[PDB]
């Protein structure tokens, strides 16, 4: 399953 | 206003070409500290980080930081017009809605102006802490492009493994497996054998060699490109743009 | 008869190539003067105008003054065929319906013979008066190719202006506007610094840059470019085709 | 078992190529004597024949003969990862269904491990007896392949005929008639002038050029090809695979 | 408007 | 008329 970037770094 | 003369036009160029195919529409931010970029791809399953500091510019003026929302293939398309040995020099006042960027060639017998209209962008910017990787992989760029190329031939996802016994990139597909072990060799003894690999805790991770190709569109940048990995984190791969800053491509991993 | 022997055979090998796009089919007239062509496009916006001089072919046979009705892309094709340091032969029967093209190398160890089929073509040929042009911009033909290339992928329409400033070139289109001024150097120092701008009166007309880019096409002919321009007629753009002669391109501007 | 170490791997990616748009699946034959193969092009029109002699490899082991059937698109994808100074060794397992092939650097920093799997293929080998050919032309490969080229662009077939006054290549096309002939030069003084022609009985024949063409992909394995004419027998397209084999091609003629 | 070579030399 | 390998060479 390909992860987001958004599940490690936050806005 | 803005104004940001910068001798090495080539670079901007290379920028350009670096990020056009990763994401269509993203905003420049200028400040005193350097001309800034920071977006996702539509899947927000990558992100890049773009930073020409002020030093390298022969001329930088900023008065307010500010942000220029562009669309990055019609930025390309003028870039492209520009000679590889211009000085290049962007253009806007604060309160306008285009942008120009000027062309000049060394001698000044030829100069161009080219403008392009702004557009306003609502994009996510996240917070990148300064993380220790577990795992650093220094390498030739023009060997990591032909990792990619060939194993993305090959296979869709690259499982790249680094342990005391080297780096190895993995995949698997329709016509078999293939895998690539990268050592240091026993000296760094010309470019091509300037590969060092920090190993401070082995880490193993999958990630879709479709976006790691689009990554090594920064190749033209430098002659090295360096691999960040650790078990918790996206992957970091870094191009140096000169002496002046860089360019990171962060990918999420399959899991 | 008809035989004519150039040395030189990759000159007629370029003016075809400088050609076919333009035009389809053409009348190659042959007088004791030389071998000439004279043809507008398909509607009649731009002419090509080629002479190539009896004294520059090693042999030149033109018992009378004939014309031969060719499809340039067919004859295109047969010099393709030919090596760039080979001795070329053009030889016709008066009262013949084909033409032949004899390859021959340097050594003689390899001569060909290509033979196709004439055909006939009522042409429209234009009486085109010696006039003194107000602006003349001679520059690099590298140069020249370049701005028409750059150019076009901005806009449709390319804007010549020619003042004691300098000559301009400006297109707008849907990514914005794009305009390139070249002046003389201090001195000519260098080949990509040869610009020569021969202003008696000011000029500026508009042109269809899908033209001037066909015109680029006879680029390998020279290193230099000739652009003549005058308020009241088309455009003539020239490369000289090594001391023998030339191909001088019109076109029609927008008004 | 099945251990086979080529020090110069790049002679094993250019004999996949010049093999694999001719053929798509064929068989391997390993023996004490070489690696070789011998396959026929769908239509039984075309065959090749190829063998890469025991001592040209630096370690040879072959246990017992066997056949390795393979997918040379696949092979040759595989192989076109490997670096044109990568040492290449193919490994089997007697009793397997896969095929190893190992790609390492000289200096070892980068070991690549690329397997494929093997397929069952029935194919139909042919005896051919050495005869002693009427004529024989032997010239520079990249000639031969601009002649297939450029005769291609003007018609289908190619009629090759050898007699004391050398070899002529002749075609017809609907954009006319086209024929090159080529003789001894006064002295073999330059690789482009290395052309022999031997000629014991005139020979005659008419060939497929979408056949030759495809030979002449072999093109980089030798800077020479040696082309051997009967009136009774198919032609013979050779190309020297360094010392230590060949690429032979046969093709039936037109009668 | 796009004018033509015609409009300038005559035949 | 093309003719094949097989007219010439056997199996």
């Amino acid at each position: 399953r390909q992860t987001s970037m958004t599940d490690f770094y936050h806005s | 206003m803005l104004e940001l003369r910068l001798v090495q036009g080539s670079l901007l160029k290379k920028v350009l070409e670096s990020i056009k195919d990763l994401v269509n529409d993203a905003n420049f931010d200028c400040s005193s500290t350097g001309f800034s970029l920071q977006a996702m791809d539509s899947s927000h399953v990558a992100l890049v980080s773009l930073l020409l500091r002020s030093e390298g510019f022969e001329h930088y003026r900023c008065d307010r930081n500010l942000s220029m929302g562009m669309n990055l293939g019609n930025m390309s398309k003028m870039l492209k017009c520009a000679g590889n040995d211009d000085i290049i020099t962007i253009k806007a006042d604060d309160g306008g809605d285009t942008v120009t960027f000027m062309f000049e060639s060394p001698t000044q017998d030829k100069i161009a102006d080219f403008e392009m209209k702004l557009m306003d962008i609502d994009s996510e910017h996240l917070g990148i802490p300064d993380a220790e990787y577990h795992s650093i992989v220094r390498m030739p760029s023009n060997e990591f492009s032909r990792i990619c190329k060939d194993l993305s031939s090959i296979g869709d996802t690259v499982v790249i493994s680094v342990t005391k016994e080297g780096v190895k990139f993995s995949t698997a597909g329709d016509i078999g497996t293939a895998n690539i072990v990268l050592r240091q060799n026993t000296t760094v003894d010309k470019p091509e054998d300037a590969i060092v690999i920090e190993m401070k805790e082995p880490v193993s991770l999958s990630f879709a060699l479709r976006y790691m190709n689009s990554f090594t569109k920064a190749t033209p940048l430098s002659d090295t490109v360096t691999i960040s990995l650790s078990s918790e984190l996206p992957v970091v791969v870094e191009y140096k743009v000169a002496e002046m800053g860089y360019i990171r491509y962060y990918l999420a991993p399959k899991i």
